[PDB]
């Protein structure tokens, strides 16, 4: 039989658990998100947008909805070593820079590569990706005067915007070797104060609700 | 630090409300205890409330009578009184106590407040009730007790107590083999079941008091009638 | 003919296979263990093991042997063990319809948190024992046989027939009752959450047909089994009990192909059943 | 630039024979086999877990 | 000025040659095999509700903690299940933790590169970080004690640093692996400790003088686990090839190669018992494997975790044996 210093002891570990366990309620309320992009790909930009030496964390709500986002870039070590602890994210946000297809690390081809590597990793088969092309502005200003073939080769089409923008993301889009599974939420970030965060929570709410409907069977 | 308050005359019968404050530390995490001593006698266990309310004990000569309560957010531990007796007429102390694997509980007690009325426990005993010490000496004390406090998980539940000329009582030894926090390496403590003593080596200044045992093996707790060093 | 009863024999054996395959699946498979969801799909497919193995045998040997040897208060124990299990498997499916609308309508977010086991409980412990209130309480007492005592005696001993048979005859009030609270009431329910998880998926792959297609088969399957017996319940009361024995027994049948058919509808079509079906058949 | 003076160090540190330490490192799990409860499982009353 | 360098190498690998006189396996072919050992999970630990990455066992051997991406840090009391304290990390990302030799202070770190000392002995109750650690360019790998002021840390920087807690600033900066280092040892007397990294090589450093004694290698990818004999002569290292590899700092040769061809995960944790017969290996596939230090033959498999074992520990008396897994839950054999 357990003496009264073990009974209080009990006692503790009791209401540690309850603590635990009330703690774990409140994180499984709140989402959250990996960002990723090149050094110069404007993660700082949007992440600076969207707020209303190592991982950087910032908070905010949108819609009664907790968000909270983790800025991996700062790690300039080997991704295979930790990028595992991410598998439970909700979604992934990846930045890519439309205005560095005539800049020297081929900087667009690096962020191809990423863009490849992250998404066909085997941690990340059902996690969704969010892309956003940053800087259109600066991309309408420069492709006019800058062809694009100076990036893609294979190019067919006129050097206009609505049109080179589409190839882009249809390049970043055809780089997805699991289309069944995970779908690419693609979005251009124009420079405001709720658009970016609303679209993103339309995004989150919409994965949410399908992988909830999987879950159960209907999808 | 913990201080009490609420003391003062009563009239037999009546309602006193008793109160300390918490400071310091975590005051949540922490049980509280409550005990009394006589004008004249030793020190005896009252009430005790566990963290979060959780669990609450009185002694048999209080129960029902006396009602213990906390409040976490102001750090205060509340104790009612009602219909006193004279039997009541005490000074009584806040003890702080934290009970885990490696815990040291009764470690801090509070400076008291007093309090004045118009006028099958394990039994433990010190028949030496007194001993004349000269500094420098090396002194011992013997303690013994009706149940063996020797649990079959090898803890021996036995605490060591010492109570300075108007000064509170400072936790000695825990658990008969582990000195508390800043006591001097000077005391020690040993025994097998049913018999327990306490050796002070080179006895000095400020060490002569009244030395508690008690017991922790199941309650109520008993505590001793007290040896006096002089 | 015999081959009639052979065919009774093919559907019972094919739902105790289906139910015993989905029980063993549930219990190996770890991943599904995990999920709050994947326990009532076991209940419902235990529920359907006790119909396959306690009710269709019994009505193969009606069917042929045309004399209930077994007595009056075996009759009584059938038609009470059998109300009790068909009401349980409509629970059940009513059940994971509103745990469905749950978990896709009010709080995605935290849905698999929220099923403390206490909710759970509540809902398993409820499509077990709600059933019990409309088949034994009144069946035993013969509460539903007041009122038609003589058309139960003329029956059971018609001039028609000299050897017994069981009826269930039931009266206007159990008749109105138990029918409404064990079809009326859980289709009413399942229909207004499945068409609200429809409005929820449309909606939300808007802000810019698969749920579309399973709810539909799954509610058309429902409709075609019970929809029948339940309506012929209903109306025999008000036109003086003249529907033909053969419709009735065809009605209750099709009631109890329903056992075989769940395991299909709600556990194979599935993605991460199939997984443990693919390995208890591997073995 | 400074790996060769690193090579250099690690070259000129004493070696062993191999069968030297195999000896000593089968002696030393040798000897040491009497005292280890997972090697040896222990009766439940000496087992602190029970 | 940059050519000698292979020459050296290769006067290294003849010199490495010449000692291989024999091999582990020729000399202990005479010996008692251990035979099957069976293990039965005797305590399981629920608590935790996110992966579980690390564990350590206090000097007492009744006393562990283990992290979890909660960002909690749990002392466990193994003898009763019951859970001593909950340490609120500042940073959830946490990868390592350990328990100081006194029992007094905790450490933990991870992809946030500050390593935090906390404080258990506090006399207000509630337990509190005593400093936070930093200067780690990349991400914290592993952390270890050698008293209650020193604690060495390896990080994916590819150096690994001695940090003087009272003064809160590294006393060395141990450099010279080329891959992110992913695990560290100590030795029983605390005057050398081996480092493992990503580089497919395994490095000896001496605390006091500060520069590499000795580099091992043998293994074709990353060294994600290490750990020394309780002799201090020798160390194991596992790496994603589900080979280990026992090495002696004295031959400076690699020794046994203990793999089979149904094994092709990786390795996670490895650990040793007290007399060093006994190895164990925490594999990524679902299960932990117990192999024979001296024979290198199989001797059983502590099946019991459902998602990756990702932490393994021996009690100082090797009583009994922690293994940590991705499923939360912590199992005590
Ligand atoms: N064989 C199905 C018996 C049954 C289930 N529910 C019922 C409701 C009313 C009724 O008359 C009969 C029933």
């Amino acid at each position: 039989t357990l003496s009264a210093e073990d009974k209080a002891a009990v006692e503790r570990s009791k209401m540690i658990d309850r603590n635990l366990r009330e703690d774990g309620e409140k994180a499984a309320r709140e989402v959250k998100l990996l960002l990723l992009g090149a050094g110069e790909s404007g993660k700082n930009t949007i992440v600076k947008q969207m707020k209303i030496t190592g991982i950087v964390e910032t908070h905010f709500t949108f819609k009664d909805l907790h968000f909270k986002m983790f800025d991996v870039g700062a790690q300039r070590s080997e991704r295979k070593k930790w990028i595992h602890c991410f598998e439970g994210v909700t979604a992934i946000i990846f930045c890519v820079a439309l205005s560095d297809y005539d800049l020297v690390l081929n900087r667009m081809h690096a962020s191809m590569k990423l863009f490849d590597s992250i998404c066909n990793n085997k941690w990340f088969t059902d996690t969704s990706i969010i892309l956003f092309l940053n800087k259109k502005d600066l991309f309408e200003e420069k492709i006019k005067k800058s062809p694009l073939t100076i990036c893609y080769p294979e190019y067919a089409g006129s050097n206009t915007y609505e049109e080179a923008a589409a190839y882009i993301q249809c390049q970043f889009e055809d780089l997805n070797k699991r289309k069944d599974t995970k779908e690419i939420y693609t979005h251009f970030t124009c420079s405001t104060d709720t658009k970016n965060v609303q679209f993103v929570f339309d995004a989150v709410t919409d994965v949410i609700i399908k992988n909830n409907l999987k879950d159960c069977g209907l999808f | 630090q913990l201080v009490e308050s609420g003391g003062g005359l009563v009239q037999p019968g009546g309602s006193r409300k008793l109160s300390c404050s918490a400071s310091g530390f975590a005051f949540s995490s922490f049980g509280m205890h409550w005990v009394r001593q006589a004008p004249e006698k030793g020190l005896e266990w009252v009430a005790y409330i566990s963290s979060g309310s959780g669990t609450i004990y009185y002694a048999d000569t209080v129960k029902g009578r006396f009602t213990i309560s906390r409040d976490d957010p102001k750090n205060t531990l509340f104790l009612q009184m009602t219909s006193l007796r004279s039997e009541d007429t005490a000074m009584y102390y806040c003890v702080r106590s934290i009970y885990y694997y490696g815990s040291s509980p009764f470690d801090f007690w509070g400076q008291g407040t007093t309090l004045t009325v118009s006028s099958s426990d394990i039994v433990m005993t010190q028949a030496t009730s007194s001993v004349p010490v000269t500094p420098g000496e090396s002194v011992s004390i013997s303690c013994r007790s009706s149940k063996s406090l020797l649990h079959s998980n090898g803890n021996t539940y036995l605490y060591w107590f010492l109570q300075r000329p108007g000064q509170s009582p400072q936790l000695l030894i825990y658990r008969m083999s582990n000195l508390a926090s800043g006591v001097p390496d000077r005391f020690s403590g040993s025994g097998s079941g049913t018999a327990f003593t306490l050796t002070i080596s080179r006895l000095e200044a400020e060490d002569v008091g009244v030395y508690y045992c008690m017991q922790h093996l199941e309650y109520p707790l008993t505590f001793g009638a007290g040896t006096k060093l002089e | 003919k015999v081959v009639l009863l052979t065919f009774l024999s093919t559907v019972i054996l094919m739902a105790i296979l289906g139910n015993l395959l989905v029980m063993v699946a549930v219990c190996w498979d770890r991943q599904l263990r995990k999920i709050k969801t994947n326990y009532f799909i076991v209940s419902l497919a235990f529920a359907d093991l006790l119909v396959s193995v306690l009710v269709m045998p019994f009505g193969a040997i009606e069917l042929v042997q045309d004399i209930w040897i077994y007595g009056e208060v075996f009759c009584l124990v059938r038609t009470s063990l059998d109300v009790l299990l068909t009401t349980a498997s409509i629970f059940h499916l009513c059940c994971i319809s509103l745990d469905r609308y749950y978990a896709i309508c009010c709080q995605p977010l935290v849905y698999r948190n929220k099923m403390t086991p206490l909710r759970i409980a509540l809902m398993l412990g409820g499509c077990w024992v709600i059933p019990t209130f409309i088949s034994f309480l009144p069946i035993m007492q013969g509460w539903n046989n007041i009122g038609i005592i003589d058309l139960i005696e003329k029956r059971k001993f018609n001039q028609n027939s000299n050897s017994t048979y069981c009826v269930f005859m039931v009266n206007k009030p159990y008749a109105i009752t138990c029918s409404v609270v064990a079809f009326y009431i859980p289709f009413l329910l399942m229909v207004l959450a499945y068409y609200r998880i429809y409005v929820t998926a449309k909606e939300h792959a808007h802000q810019i047909t698969k749920a579309a297609k399973t709810l539909c088969i799954i509610m058309g399957c429902f409709c075609l089994c019970w929809a029948p017996f339940f309506v012929t319940n209903i109306v025999d009361p008000f036109i003086d009990y003249t529907v033909p024995g053969q419709v009735w027994t065809a009605f209750l049948w099709l009631g109890y192909i329903n056992s075989g058919l769940n395991p299909f509808l709600y556990a194979f079509l599935n993605k991460s059943f199939r997984r443990a079906f693919l390995i208890i058949l591997c073995c | 630039r400074k790996l060769v003076e690193q090579l250099k160090m690690e070259a000129n540190i004493d070696r062993i024979k191999v069968s030297k330490a195999a000896a000593d490192l089968m002696a030393y799990c040798e000897a040491h086999a009497k005292e280890d409860p997972l090697l040896t499982p222990v009766p439940a009353s000496e087992n602190p877990f029970r | 000025l940059r050519q000698e360098a292979e020459q050296l190498k290769n006067q290294i690998r003849d010199a490495r040659k010449a000692c291989a006189d024999a091999t582990l396996s020729q000399i202990t072919n005479n010996i008692d095999p251990v035979g099957r050992i069976q293990m039965r999970t005797r305590r399981t630990l629920r608590g935790h509700l996110a992966k579980i990455y690390a564990m350590h066992w206090g000097t007492d051997s009744r006393l562990l903690v283990s992290a979890s991406q909660d960002g909690k840090l749990i002392i466990w009391d193994s003898y009763t299940t019951n859970k001593v304290h909950a340490i609120p990390l500042r940073s959830s990302w946490v990868m390592t933790c350990a328990y100081a030799p006194s029992g007094n202070y905790v450490a933990c770190g991870g992809l946030d590169n500050i390593c935090s000392i906390y404080n258990l002995k506090t006399r207000e109750g509630n337990v509190r970080v005593s400093r936070e650690l930093a200067g780690h360019t990349g991400y914290l790998s592993c952390c270890r004690f050698l008293d209650d002021n020193q604690i060495v840390t390896s990080s994916g920087d590819t150096t690994c640093a001695l940090w003087d807690i009272e003064t809160g600033q590294q006393t060395t900066t141990f450099t010279g692996h080329t891959g992110d280092v992913m695990s560290l040892s100590l030795a029983p007397d605390t005057r050398l400790f081996v480092s493992g990294a990503c580089d497919a090589s395994a490095k000896l450093w001496d605390v006091r003088e500060g520069m590499c004694r000795q580099t091992f290698t043998g293994h074709e990818s990353d060294i994600n686990a290490i750990c020394f004999f309780p002799n201090g002569n020798a160390f194991a290292t596992g790496s994603d090839d589900a080979t280990c590899r026992l090495f002696d700092l004295r031959a400076d040769q690699e020794l046994m190669t203990y793999s089979h061809d149904n094994i092709i995960c990786g390795i996670t944790s490895v650990s040793f018992s007290k007399s060093g017969r006994l190895l164990l290996a925490g594999y990524d596939d679902f299960n932990c494997n117990v192999w024979d230090a001296l024979k290198a033959d199989r001797a059983g498999v502590l099946a019991g975790h459902d998602n990756r074992v990702s932490c393994l520990g021996v009690t100082d008396d090797g009583m009994a044996v922690a293994t940590g897994s991705w499923d939360s839950f912590l199992k005590i054999w």
